[PDB]
C-alpha cells in the first residue's frame, strides 16, 4: 500500500519515471536469541525492485527510451517474534495499539460553557488521516465561521467563494 | 536517659531558648573546656545539658555569669 | 497582516526588485566598470600616487563619484540576484545551521562573485555566482554548524566517508565494516576508525529521559573534579602525620627532608641549593636524606604512615 | 477508506466507498448538516463513543512511518531526477536507505 | 555578611566590569585534544584554568607559581572553581532590545516612550522608520514614517531630519528623552484632566517615570549594547562515556549570538547593501531574544532534536527553575529511604532503623569514634574496617546512635507532623519500623509506603529534633487542639471488646478486692473478660493543686474494665473506663489525661493503651467470615414491594398522567425509601439481635457480630459500608449526575451481576480520577496559602490593643452548628466579660480562656465573648502572643517566634483532599461573584433618576452630607428596597452574593473576616473537617496587608499609591508627634495570589509565581530586598527569623541599628 500510494515518481517537467515493481524481505542475519545476546534489532532486509524508465524527448504518447530494472536495498524492517514482540536493541519491546479519533466529520457543540446564558454553539470538524483540519463553528451572534488547521476564524462563506461559488447560487444551496 | 523535655522547657520556657542554651552548654562539654554538672549516665552531651537544665543548675544567666568570671580570672 | 517571522520579512523586502532582464546584467557590470575606471583615473591623475607606484615597483623588482557608481550597480546586481541565493541555499536547510544563516552566508558569497564577475567573457552571471554562493554556504556549514568545530579538511574526509559508506550500503546489502572502507577508500584503516570516532553532535543536557516528566540528562551527570570529603580529611591527617613524624628527627635531617620535598614551604629545593644553604657537599646532603628515610622506615616509627597506604 | 466510510455514514449517504480528498459536495454537505443540527433534529456526536474511536495497531503505525520515510526519500529522488540521464544512473543511486 | 539584595538595570560599563574578557569566537573545544579554544565560550584566559593550579599550555604545574599569568598562552594559574564565577561579554555590533523590557506586557520601553508596542516592534524589525527629534518643523519626534513617507521627506528634507530604524532608533529615543520634564508635563496633564482611563494611564506612566528617575537606572540600558556571558561551568560541555559530550543549550544559543554578531561585523566591514545588513541585524535581534527567553518571538528555536532550546530565562522561572528545584528544596546528604513496617513493640519516642542504613548514614561519626577509641590509626583504616563490617564497628555504631535522633518523613508532607524525630533502635533488617500511633499523623499505612530518614548533624539540630520535633512532643494537632496520637483500629477494637459487658458471663456477680484480683481471675480462666462484677477501686482526685486525695469505693463494673483500670494514671476518674470504650471514648480519655496530668503521663498512657489494645484484640480472636454479613430476611419482600410500586407508577405514566421526568423522580424517591428501609432492617438485625438468657427466660444485649463490633467501636467501617455489604448498595449515579433509575439491589455478600458491576465501575473510575486530579489543586492552594503567610511570626508579647471580635455560637436553622466552647477555647479576652445581668466581672480582661474558664462560661450561659484576633492586632511586622492565643499544638500560650503563618497555611491546606474545595479557593482568592449584591454605598434616603437605556441611576442622600454618589443599577436586577425609602450604610439594595471587597469597604474589617471565616468553616464543617479559626484569620490578615491613600495630606505619599498598611500605620504614628497628619487610607483586600505577589520582597515574590514580571518590575524600580522573611532567608541559606533563629535575627538587628 505504501509503495503504490507514493513510490511511483515523475521528474517534474522531465518526464523521467521511477516505478516500483515488487518487494521482498531478506532473511534475518541473526535469529532472535542471537540478537538478544549480541544486542541487535531482529530485522529483515527490504529489497525492492525498481524500474527507471526514461522517456524519449517529446513523447507524450508514452514512448520510452530505455528501462533500467534493478533490485535495491531499502533499510532493515524489524520483525515480530512468534509472540507479538520486537527485539530492537537486544531488548524485547511491545508496541501497544492506539485508540484514536477516527477520521470523518464530527459535530461537537460545546455544552454552553463559553458565553453567559449557556448558549449552545454548534460546530463541525473534518478530521483526515493525512492533511489539515477543517472546522466550522457558530458564534453567539448566530454567524457561521470556517476555520482551517485551528488558525484564526473566518466567515464560512469565504470557503464557498474559494470553491468558485457566487452569492446567488450560495443562497440557492442554503 | 531522656524521653521528653517538659521540666527543662518549664525551667527556661519559650521552647526555643531552651534549644539555644542547651546547645551552648552541650558544646561546652563536647569541647574539652567543661565537665558535666550532673552524674553522667552514659548520656550524650545534649541529653546531659538538658538534664542539667532540668535540675536548675544551668540557665542562660548562669552560663554567661560563668563565662564572665572565667574571662575575669583569665587575667591572672 | 503582520508577522514576526524574520524569513517572511526578508522575502517581503527582497522580492520587491524585479529579477532581471537579459542584457541588463551586462549593463550593470558596465556601470561597475565605469565606476572603477573613474577611481582609476583619479589615482592616475595624482602625481604623488604615480611616484609612489614607481617607488614600490622599484622595491618589488629589487573619486567619490566613481565610488558611488561602483557601490551602485553592486547594490543593483546583488539585490537582483538575492533569489538565486535562496534557491541554492534551501538545499542545505537542515544541516545544523538555520535557514537565514545559510541565506546570509550565500549573500556574502554572491557579493564576492559580483566583485569578481567578468562580463567580457560573455557568460551568464548565474553560472559563475552559483559556484561562489555554494562555496560560501558549504564552508559556512563546515565552519559553524557544530558545537565542537572540526576543520574543513576533516569535514571533507567525513563527507567522503559517508558517501562511500552510503554507496556500499546498497552495493553490499547490510553495512560496510571499517576494514571494508580501506578497500573502497585508500586509507590506512586506522584513520577510518579515528574519523568514525570523531564525536557526534553533543547531546543536549535537557534531554528528557524515557519518563519525560522531570528526568533530564543533566540530572545524571556528576562533578568529576571534586574532592571527596574522605580524601580531603585523609590529606589533612597525612599532613599532620608527616609533621609528627618529621618532628622525631635530628634538626638538620628534618630540615633537609622538609626542603628536599616541598613540605609546608615553596617549591622543592635541589641538593645543590641545600648545600648552598647548609654549606656542605651535595653528596653529603644525599647521604643525609638517605639516612633520614632509612630511619623513617623503622617499624614502630612509620606503622601509621604505612597505614596511610 | 475508514475516513471516507465514516464521513459518508455521518452524512447519511448510501456509498461506503469514495475518494480520499474533499470535494465541493462534501464541504457543502457538512455545512448543511451543521445548519440542520443548529435548528433541525441533530445530535452532537459522542467523541467517546467506541463507534467514533478507531484502533491503531503495530502494522498500521509501522506502515505510516514507512510511508513517511518513503516520502522523504522520494523528495531526494525527484530532485536528483530533475536532470534526467541515459546511461550514468541506476535505480540504486537515486534512493538512499538512511531516511527510511 | 550581607544585609540586603539590590536589583537594578545593568549598564554596558557594569557588564564590562563583571567581564574578564570578550568572547570573540564561537569555538568551544578542539575536537582532538579537548582543551578549551583561545577566545571561545570555553576559554582559559577569559574564564580560568580547567585543572587546579595547572596552566593550560604546561609551563606551570605547581601551587608555587600561583598568581602569575603565563606567556606562551596567557592563562592565569589558579583554582578551577573560578570557572563558576568568571563572566565574559560579547560586544554587539548592533544594539538589541532586551526582550523582558520590550515584551513585558506592559512594555517598559513602550510605556516609558508612550509608544504602542506595535509601533516599537514595527521599528525594531526594520519595517518602518521613527523620527528622532528630527527637526521641530514638519515631523514630530515620536512620529513614525514608512518607506514611502521617509523617501518622500528625504528629498524634501536633508537636514533637521532624523528618522532611524531598528533598535538603534529606539535607543536614541530612550536616550534623548529627559525624565523630569516629561514627569512634569504628565503631572500637569494628570492634574488638569478628568477621565478615569486616561487618568489611570497617566498614573502608570508617571509611576514608571518617577521610579526610573529616582533610581540610578537610565532608560537606554534597556537596549543591550554589551551582552554578558555566563561562566562556562554553569553551561558545561562535559564528556559522556563513549566519546559523547553532554552540553547545555546555553552554549548553542551563545554560539548563535556570536556567529550572527561576527557576520554583522563582517557585513559592515564590506559595506554591504542596506537590505543584507538589515536582515543580519534582525537575525542578531532574534538570536539575543532566543538566548534571553526563547519565547516572546512567535517561534522558539529548537536544537539538534526538535525540542526548543532552554533559555537563560527558562532556568529561573517555573516549577523546574532554580528557585523551586534548587533553592527552596534540595537533595540532601546523610539521608536514606526504605519501606515502613509496624513494629508494635516500640515506645512512642523511638523507631526501628536498619543496621545497614544506620551504618551508611552515620559513617563520619563511626570514623570519628574508631579514631578516638584507638581502633583505627588513620581515617582510611577506619573506612576499611567499616567496609569489612568488623565486629567492633557494630559496637561503635551502637555507641554513636545512643541518643542521636533521626527525622522520619513521608512523601507528601501535608503538615508539620509529616516530619517527626525518633530515637533509633537498630534492627537486623531492611524496613524502617514505625510506631503505630504516629501512622495517623503521617497518614501512613503498611501496604508498601516508604519513608525518608534524615540525620541531624550539629548539636543545635539534634537538640531541635529532641525538643521540638520529637514524636513525644507532638501529640496534639496544631490545626485543632485535639490529640493526634489516638489509637486507630486494632487498639480500639481490643479496648472496646475488653470493656463492653455481657449479660450472663462466667464469674458474674462476684465481688473483687481490686483490679489485680480481676486480672488474676480472667487470666486464670475463672471469670469472663466482661462479667458484671463488683470491685473495690481507688480513684485519685486532684481537686486543688498537687494533692491527690484517694477515694476507695465498690464499683459495679466488668472484669475487663477493672483490668484496664491498671493502665490509667492516678489523677483520673474511674468513670472513664466504665463505658464501652469506642474510638471516641479513647480519644476523649487521652485528651482528659493531657489536660489534667500533663505530657509525660499522657505519653506513657498512650503507649500502655496501645499495648493493651493489641494484646486483647489478639486474645479476642475477632475475625470476619461470610456468615458475619447477615442479610435482612425482609430484603426480598422490600425489593418486591418497591418493584411493584415502580410498575404501578410506570403504568400511571403510560396513562398520560405524569411526564417521564416526574415519573423518574417518583421512582427515585420510592427506591431511596426502599433502600433506607432495607438498611434499617439490616442494622436492626445486625446490631442487637443477639439474644441469650441469664438464669431466666431471656434478655437482649448488643450484638457480638464481628463486622458490627468493628463498625460500632469505630475501628474500621461505617453504616454506609456495612449496608453495602449486607443490604443493597443503593442507587448509582452515572458520572454525569443522573441517578440511574434502576438501582443496584445486590449487595456484596451475594454477587453483583454484570450490568450492576458495569454501573459500579462507572462511579469507581470517576472517584479514582477525581481523587487523582484533586490533590493537584489542593496542593496549589496550600502553596499559595503558604506563600502569602510565610512572613508572619509572633514577634511581640502583647500589642496592648483593645479591639477584638465577638465570638457567638453559630446557629443556622434553629440548631447549633458549633458551640461557643469550641470557638472561644484558648483565645485571650479583649474586653472584660460580664454576666448577662451585669452583676460582676466574671473573667478579667486579658485572661487566656483555658477549659476551666470555658467551663465557667458554659455554666453561666454566656452567649457572646469578645476575644482578641490576629486580624485586629496592632503589632508592626508580626503579631503579639496575646492576639493569637493557645498554640493548639501545646496547651500554653503561643511562644514568641512561632511561625504561625506557615502553621495556618498547612492546617487549612492538609484537609483539602478530604473535600467544596473550589469554594475555599474562591474565598481566599477573593473572587467577585458573577452576579454580585448591590449594597448601599452610603446611608440616606433613596430615590430614582434617569431610567433610560443607561440603566437606572439610584441616588442615596444623607441628612446633611453631600450626595454626589449615584449608582448605575440594572433594571433586570430585582430591587430589594422600594424607591422612596432610607437605607443604612453597608445595607442590601439588590439581591445576590456579597463580594468580600464590598463587605470590607462598607461594613469593616471585622465584617469581612467574619464572612470569610464563616464561609470557609461552613465548607469544612459540612465536610466533617475541624480547623480552628486562628488560621483562617491569619490568612485574612495577610489578605488585608495593603491600603490606598484616599488623602495624602501632610504625609509623604501620593493619592493612588497602594502602600503597605504597616508603613502608613507607622507614618500616622510618627506624624502624631507633629500636628499635621492629613493621612487617611482605605484598606484593600487582595487574593492570596495577588497579596503574596504584591509584597515588599522581590525575591519572595519572584520565587513562587511569575518570575519574569517580578524581576522586570524590581529591575526597573531598583528594588532593595532586605530579607526579613522566611523564604528570603531559606533561599540564601541563613537562619530563618522564625524559630530558634528568631533570637539570632533579633541580635543581628541589635548590631545593625548602631
Ligand atoms: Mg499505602
Ligand atoms: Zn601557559
Ligand atoms: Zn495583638
Amino acid at each position: 500500500a505504501a509503495f503504490r500510494s507514493v513510490f511511483p515518481i515523475q521528474s517534474y517537467s522531465g518526464n523521467s519515471e521511477l516505478q516500483y515493481v515488487s518487494y521482498r524481505l531478506g532473511e534475518p542475519v541473526f535469529d532472535v536469541q542471537e540478537c538478544q545476546i549480541r544486542g541487535v534489532t531482529y530485522s529483515a532486509p527490504l529489497r525492492v525492485k525498481l524500474r527507471l524508465v526514461i522517456y524519449e524527448r517529446e513523447a507524450p504518447e508514452g514512448t520510452v527510451k530505455d528501462i533500467k530494472e534493478q533490485e535495491v536495498y531499502m533499510g532493515e524492517i524489524p520483525l515480530m517474534t512468534d509472540n507479538g514482540t520486537f527485539v530492537i536493541n537486544g531488548t524485547e519491546r511491545v508496541i501497544v495499539s492506539q485508540l484514536h479519533r477516527s477520521p470523518g466529520v464530527f459535530f461537537d457543540s460545546d455544552k454552553g460553557k463559553t458565553h453567559s446564558s449557556g448558549k449552545v454553539l454548534y460546530n463541525a470538524r473534518i478530521i483526515p488521516y493525512r492533511g489539515s483540519w477543517l472546522d466550522f463553528e457558530f458564534d453567539p451572534k448566530d454567524n457561521l465561521f470556517v476555520r482551517i488547521d485551528r488558525r484564526r476564524k473566518l466567515p464560512a462563506t469565504i470557503i464557498l467563494r474559494a470553491l468558485n461559488y457566487t452569492t446567488e447560487q450560495i443562497l440557492d444551496l442554503f | 536517659a531522656r524521653v521528653t523535655v517538659q521540666d527543662a522547657v518549664e525551667k527556661i520556657g519559650n521552647r526555643f531558648d531552651l534549644v539555644l542554651v542547651a546547645a551552648r552548654r552541650a558544646r561546652q562539654m563536647q569541647v574539652g573546656g567543661k565537665d558535666p554538672l550532673v552524674p553522667e549516665e552514659n548520656d550524650k552531651t545534649t541529653v546531659i545539658a538538658l538534664r542539667e537544665i532540668e535540675e536548675g543548675l544551668i540557665n542562660n544567666q548562669i552560663l554567661d555569669v560563668r563565662e564572665r568570671q572565667e574571662q575575669q580570672e583569665q587575667e591572672a | 497582516g503582520r508577522t514576526t517571522d524574520p524569513v517572511r520579512m526578508y522575502m517581503r523586502e527582497m522580492g520587491t526588485v524585479e529579477l532581471l532582464t537579459r542584457e541588463g546584467e551586462i549593463d550593470i557590470a558596465k556601470r561597475i566598470e565605469d565606476g572603477i575606471n573613474q577611481v582609476q583615473c583619479s589615482v592616475a591623475e595624482y602625481p604623488e600616487a604615480i611616484t609612489y607606484l614607481l617607488e614600490q615597483y622599484d622595491r618589488v623588482e629589487a573619486m567619490s563619484i566613481g565610488e558611488a557608481k561602483a557601490r551602485r550597480a553592486k547594490k543593483e546586481m546583488v539585490e537582483a540576484n538575492l533569489r538565486l541565493v535562496i534557491s541554492i541555499a534551501k538545499k542545505y536547510t537542515n544541516r545544523g545551521l538555520q535557514f537565514l544563516d545559510l541565506i546570509q552566508e550565500g549573500n556574502i558569497g554572491l557579493m564576492k562573485a559580483v566583485d569578481k564577475f567578468e562580463y567580457r567573457r560573455g557568460y551568464k552571471f548565474s553560472t559563475y555566482a552559483t559556484w561562489w554562493i555554494r562555496q560560501a554556504i558549504t564552508r559556512s556549514i563546515a565552519d559553524q554548524a557544530r558545537t565542537i568545530r572540526i576543520p574543513v579538511h576533516m569535514i571533507e574526509t567525513i563527507n567522503k566517508l559517508n558517501r562511500i559508506s552510503r554507496q556500499m550500503l546498497q552495493e553490499m546489502g547490510r553495512e560496510p565494516t571499517p576494514e571494508e572502507l580501506a578497500e573502497r577508500m585508500l586509507m590506512p584503516e586506522d584513520k577510518i576508525r579515528k574519523v568514525l570516532k570523531i564525536a557526534k553532535e553533543p547531546i543536549s543536557m535537557e534531554t528528557p529521559i524515557g519518563d519525560d516528566e522531570d528526568s533530564h540528562l543533566g540530572d545524571f551527570i556528576e562533578d568529576t573534579t571534586l574532592e571527596l570529603p574522605l580524601d580531603s580529611a585523609t590529606t589533612e591527617s597525612l599532613r599532620a602525620a608527616t609533621h609528627d613524624v618529621l618532628a622525631g628527627l635530628t634538626a638538620r635531617e628534618a630540615k633537609v627532608l622538609r626542603m628536599r620535598f616541598g613540605i609546608d614551604m615553596n617549591t622543592d629545593y635541589t641538593l645543590e641549593e641545600v648545600g648552598k644553604q647548609f654549606d656542605v657537599t651535595r653528596e653529603r646532603i644525599r647521604q643525609i636524606e638517605a639516612k633520614a628515610l632509612r630511619k623513617l622506615r623503622h617499624p614502630s616509627r612509620s606503622e601509621v604512615l604505612r597505614s596511610f597506604l | 477508506a475508514v475516513g471516507r466510510m465514516k464521513f459518508n455514514r455521518s452524512l447519511l449517504r448510501e456509498e461506503i466507498e469514495g475518494s480520499g480528498i474533499l470535494s465541493k459536495d462534501d464541504i457543502i454537505d457538512v455545512m448543511k448538516k451543521l445548519i440542520d443540527i443548529r435548528n433541525g433534529k441533530g445530535e452532537v456526536d459522542d467523541i467517546d463513543h467506541l463507534g467514533n474511536r478507531r484502533i491503531r495497531s503495530v502494522g498500521e503505525m509501522a506502515e505510516n512511518q514507512f510511508r513517511v520515510g518513503l516520502v522523504r526519500v522520494e523528495r531526494a529522488v525527484k530532485e536528483r531526477l530533475s536532470l534526467g540521464d541515459l546511461d550514468t544512473l541506476m535505480p540504486q543511486d537515486m534512493i538512499n536507505a538512511k531516511p527510511i | 555578611e550581607f544585609d540586603a539584595i539590590k536589583i537594578a538595570l545593568a549598564s554596558p560599563d557594569m557588564i564590562r566590569s563583571w567581564s574578564f574578557g570578550e568572547v570573540k569566537k564561537p569555538e568551544t573545544i578542539n575536537y582532538r585534544t579537548f582543551k578549551p579554544e583561545r577566545d571561545g565560550l570555553f576559554c582559559a584566559r577569559i574564564f580560568g584554568p580547567v585543572k587546579d593550579y595547572e596552566c593550560l599550555c604546561g609551563k606551570y604545574k605547581r601551587l608555587k607559581h600561583r598568581g602569575v599569568i603565563c606567556e606562551k598562552c596567557g592563562v592565569e594559574v589558579t583554582q578551577t572553581k573560578v570557572r563558576r564565577e568568571r563572566m565574559g561579554h560579547i560586544e554587539l555590533a548592533s544594539p538589541t532590545a532586551h526582550i523582558w523590557f520590550l515584551k513585558s506586557l506592559p512594555s517598559r520601553i513602550g510605556l516609558l516612550l508612550d509608544m504602542p508596542l506595535r509601533d516599537i516592534e514595527r521599528v525594531l524589525y526594520f519595517e518602518s522608520y521613527v523620527v528622532i527629534e528630527g527637526g521641530m518643523t514638519n515631523l514630530e519626534r515620536q512620529q513614525i514614517l514608512t518607506e514611502e513617507q521617509y523617501l518622500d521627506a528625504l528629498e524634501e528634507f536633508g537636514d533637521e531630519f532624523d528618522a532611524k530604524m531598528g533598535a538603534e532608533a529606539i535607543q536614541a529615543l530612550l536616550k534623548s528623552m529627559d525624565l523630569e520634564q516629561e514627569c512634569e508635563q504628565l503631572r500637569e496633564e494628570l492634574n488638569e484632566t478628568n477621565s478615569e482611563t486616561k487618568r489611570k494611564k497617566l498614573t502608570k506612566r508617571i509611576k514608571l517615570l518617577e521610579a526610573f528617575v529616582q533610581s540610578g537606572n537610565k532608560p537606554e540600558w534597556m537596549i543591550l549594547t554589551v551582552l554578558p556571558v555566563l561562566p562556562p561551568d554553569l553551561r558545561p560541555l562535559v564528556p559522556l562515556d563513549g566519546g559523547r559530550f553532554a552540553t547545555s543549550d546555553l552554549n548553542d544559543l551563545y554560539r548563535r549570538v556570536i556567529n550572527r554578531n561576527n557576520r554583522l561585523k563582517r557585513l559592515l566591514d564590506l559595506a554591504a547593501p542596506d537590505i543584507i545588513v538589515r536582515n543580519e541585524k534582525r537575525m542578531l535581534q532574534e538570536a539575543v531574544d532566543a538566548l534571553l527567553d526563547n519565547g516572546r518571538r512567535g517561534r522558539a528555536i529548537t536544537g539538534s532534536n526538535k525540542r526548543p532550546l532552554k533559555s537563560l530565562a527558562d532556568m529561573i522561572k517555573g516549577k523546574q527553575g532554580r528557585f523551586r528545584q534548587n533553592l527552596l528544596g534540595k537533595r540532601v546528604d546523610y539521608s536514606g529511604r526504605s519501606v515502613i513496617t509496624v513494629g508494635p513493640y516500640l515506645r512512642l519516642h523511638q523507631c526501628g532503623l536498619p543496621k545497614k542504613m544506620a551504618l551508611e548514614l552515620f559513617k563520619p561519626f563511626i570514623y570519628g569514634k574508631l579514631e578516638l577509641r584507638g581502633l583505627a590509626t588513620t581515617i582510611k583504616a577506619a573506612k576499611k574496617m567499616v567496609e569489612r563490617e568488623e565486629a567492633v564497628v557494630w559496637d561503635i555504631l551502637d555507641e554513636v546512635i545512643r541518643e542521636h535522633p533521626v527525622l522520619l518523613n513521608r512523601a507528601p508532607t501535608l503538615h508539620r507532623l509529616g516530619i517527626q524525630a525518633f530515637e533509633p533502635v537498630l534492627i537486623e533488617g531492611k524496613a524502617i519500623q514505625l510506631h503505630p500511633l504516629v501512622c495517623a499523623a503521617y497518614n501512613a499505612d503498611f501496604d508498601g509506603d516508604q519513608m525518608a530518614v534524615h540525620v541531624p548533624l550539629t548539636l543545635e539540630a539534634q537538640l531541635e529534633a529532641r525538643a521540638l520535633m520529637m514524636s513525644t512532643n507532638n501529640i496534639l494537632s496544631p490545626a485543632n487542639g485535639e490529640p493526634i496520637i489516638v489509637p486507630s483500629q486494632d487498639v480500639v477494637l481490643g479496648l472496646y471488646y475488653m470493656t463492653r459487658d455481657c449479660v450472663n458471663a462466667k464469674g458474674e456477680g462476684m465481688v473483687l478486692t481490686g483490679p489485680k484480683e480481676a486480672e488474676r481471675l480472667y487470666r486464670s480462666g475463672l471469670a469472663s473478660l466482661h462479667a458484671r462484677v463488683k470491685v473495690r477501686i481507688t480513684e485519685y482526685e486532684k481537686d486543688a493543686n498537687g494533692e491527690l486525695v484517694a477515694k476507695t469505693s465498690l464499683k459495679d463494673t466488668t472484669v475487663g474494665r477493672a483490668i484496664l483500670w491498671m493502665i490509667v494514671p492516678k489523677g483520673l476518674p474511674y468513670s472513664i473506663v466504665n463505658q464501652a470504650l469506642g474510638k471516641k471514648a479513647i480519644s476523649k480519655m487521652l485528651n482528659t489525661c493531657y489536660r489534667i496530668l500533663g505530657l509525660k503521663p499522657t505519653v506513657i498512657f498512650a503507649d500502655q493503651i496501645m499495648y493493651t489494645g493489641f494484646a486483647y484484640a489478639a486474645r479476642s480472636g475477632a475475625s470476619v467470615g461470610i456468615d458475619d454479613m447477615v442479610i435482612p430476611e425482609k430484603k426480598h419482600e422490600i425489593i418486591s414491594e418497591a418493584e411493584a410500586e415502580v410498575a404501578e407508577i410506570q403504568e400511571q405514566f403510560q396513562s398520560g398522567l405524569v411526564t417521564a421526568g416526574e415519573r423518574y423522580n417518583k421512582v427515585i424517591d420510592i427506591w431511596a425509601a426502599a433502600n433506607d428501609r432495607v438498611s434499617k432492617a439490616m442494622m436492626d438485625n445486625l446490631q442487637t439481635e443477639t439474644v441469650i438468657n441469664r438464669d431466666g427466660q431471656e434478655e437482649k444485649q448488643v450484638s457480638f457480630n464481628s463486622i458490627y463490633m468493628m463498625a460500632d467501636s469505630g475501628a474500621r467501617g461505617s453504616a454506609a459500608q456495612i449496608r453495602q455489604l449486607a443490604g443493597m448498595r443503593g442507587l448509582m449515579a452515572k458520572p454525569d449526575g443522573s441517578i440511574i433509575e434502576t438501582p443496584i439491589t445486590a449487595n456484596f455478600r451475594e454477587g453483583l451481576n454484570v450490568l450492576q458491576y458495569f454501573i459500579s465501575t462507572h462511579g469507581a473510575r470517576k472517584g479514582l480520577a477525581d481523587t487523582a486530579l484533586k490533590t493537584a489543586n489542593s496542593g496549589y492552594l496550600t502553596r499559595r496559602l503558604v506563600d502569602v503567610a510565610q512572613d508572619l511570626v509572633v514577634t511581640e508579647d502583647d500589642c496592648g490593643t483593645h479591639e477584638g471580635i465577638m465570638m457567638t455560637p453559630v446557629i443556622e436553622g434553629g440548631d447549633v452548628k458549633e458551640p461557643l466552647r469550641d470557638r472561644v477555647l484558648g483565645r485571650v479576652t479583649a474586653e472584660d466579660v460580664l454576666k448577662p445581668g451585669t452583676a460582676d466581672i466574671l473573667v478579667p480582661r486579658n485572661t487566656l480562656l483555658h477549659e476551666q474558664w470555658c467551663d465557667l462560661l458554659e455554666e453561666n450561659s454566656v452567649d457572646a465573648v469578645k476575644v482578641r484576633s490576629v486580624v485586629s492586632c496592632d503589632t508592626d511586622f508580626g503579631v503579639c502572643a496575646h492576639c493569637y492565643g493557645r498554640d493548639l499544638a501545646r496547651g500554653h500560650i503561643i511562644n514568641k517566634g512561632e511561625a504561625i503563618g506557615v502553621i495556618a497555611a498547612q492546617s487549612i491546606g492538609e484537609p483539602g483532599t478530604q473535600l467544596g474545595l473550589p469554594r475555599v479557593a474562591d474565598l481566599f482568592e477573593a473572587r467577585r461573584p458573577k452576579e454580585p449584591a448591590i449594597l448601599a454605598e452610603i446611608s440616606g434616603i433613596v430615590s430614582f433618576g434617569k431610567e433610560t437605556k443607561g440603566k437606572r441611576r439610584l441616588v442615596i442622600t444623607p441628612v446633611d452630607g453631600s450626595d454626589p454618589y449615584e449608582e448605575m443599577i440594572p433594571k433586570w436586577r430585582q430591587l430589594n428596597v422600594f424607591e422612596g425609602e432610607r437605607v443604612e450604610r453597608g445595607d442590601v439594595i439588590s439581591d445576590g452574593p456579597e463580594a468580600p471587597h464590598d463587605i470590607l469597604r462598607l461594613r469593616g474589617v471585622h465584617a469581612v473576616t467574619r464572612y470569610i471565616v464563616n464561609e470557609v468553616q461552613d465548607v469544612y464543617r459540612l465536610q466533617g473537617v475541624k480547623i480552628n479559626d486562628k488560621h483562617i484569620e491569619v490568612i485574612v490578615r495577610q489578605m488585608l496587608r495593603k491600603a490606598t491613600i484616599v488623602n495624602a495630606g501632610s504625609s509623604d505619599f501620593l493619592e493612588g499609591e497602594q502602600v503597605e498598611y504597616s508603613r502608613v500605620k507607622i507614618a500616622n504614628r510618627e506624624l502624631e508627634a507633629n500636628g499635621k497628619v492629613g493621612a487617611t487610607y482605605s484598606r484593600d483586600l487582595l487574593g492570596i495570589t495577588k497579596a503574596s505577589l504584591a509584597t515588599e520582597s522581590f525575591i519572595s515574590a519572584a520565587s513562587f509565581q511569575e518570575t519574569t514580571r517580578v524581576l522586570t518590575e524590581a529591575a526597573v524600580a531598583g528594588k532593595r530586598d532586605e530579607l526579613r522573611g522566611l523564604k528570603e532567608n531559606v533561599i540564601v541559606g541563613r537562619l530563618i527569623p522564625a524559630g530558634t533563629g528568631y533570637a539570632y535575627h533579633q541580635d543581628r538587628m541589635r548590631r545593625r541599628a548602631a
